[PDB]
């Protein structure tokens, strides 16, 4: 939550610029450079937030894809066990039959576990979306329009001052 | 879809200031065409 | 998301201008 703190220092610098241009009649280019610095720092902060978010998104999505790949491995193994049981049914060896069914049952248990972890990865993905996308970027955008409308209001006041 | 989320966040429509039905939208689209 | 089938004419103008602004920002660095 330090994004609003660094940006709050930035807009405090912007209000300092506003005061020093209001008192001693500074150049408009200084206020333009200040607003451009706020804009580029907001863009860099948004890029940092997006970089971290895409990093954890790649991590979460790669773990989810690893889970589906392991599910593919486990269903391939289950199909192999079913095929082996189907071939062994024609022979009449009943001792390995129970072992095969127990191995299929524990495959099914780990498959249900994989589904549970897939769900608890998906909702984590959704929450890590919504928290950052509702707090960070939106706070930056709101304060960005706030600071640029402060700059525009001061520029209108200066235009009124200069034409009289 | 890298910039699509930022585009979703950026849009400043929070001032509605509209103050009917989507059928009216269709007939007005025809009028505009 | 609030899909575009409920917006206004000037709001759709805002959408197309933000699209063209992103395109211009992408292409102006050349």
């Amino acid at each position: 939550s330090d994004y609003t703190r660094r940006l709050l220092e930035t807009v405090s610098v912007l209000l300092k610029t506003i005061e020093i241009v209001r008192k001693e009649n500074g150049e408009v280019a200084e206020v333009g450079a200040a607003l451009d610095a706020v804009k580029v720092e907001k863009e860099k902060l948004q890029k940092e937030i997006m970089s971290g978010l895409y990093r954890d998104m790649r991590r979460l999505r790669k773990e989810r894809d690893l889970l589906m790949k392991r599910a593919d491995k486990i269903v391939d193994e289950a199909l192999s066990l079913k095929k082996q049981s189907e071939k062994l049914l024609r022979k009449g060896a009943r001792e390995k039959m129970e072992k095969l069914e127990e191995s299929v049952d524990i495959m099914e248990s780990e498959y249900n576990k994989i589904w549970e972890r897939i769900d608890e990865i998906d909702d984590i993905i959704l929450k890590k979306e919504t928290t950052t996308l509702s707090f960070g970027v939106r706070e930056l955008i709101f304060i960005e329009r706030e600071c640029v409308e402060l700059v525009k209001s001061f520029n209108r006041e200066l235009n009124q001052k200069s034409f009289e | 879809l890298i910039s699509e989320i930022s585009s979703k966040s950026l849009h400043n429509l929070l001032l509605s200031e509209e103050m009917r039905s989507p059928n009216v939208r269709e007939v007005l689209y025809s009028i505009l065409f | 998301w609030i899909p575009m089938s409920e917006l206004s004419l000037q709001q759709q103008f805002l959408l197309v201008t933000r699209v063209v602004s992103r395109v211009f920002n992408a292409l102006r660095k050349t």
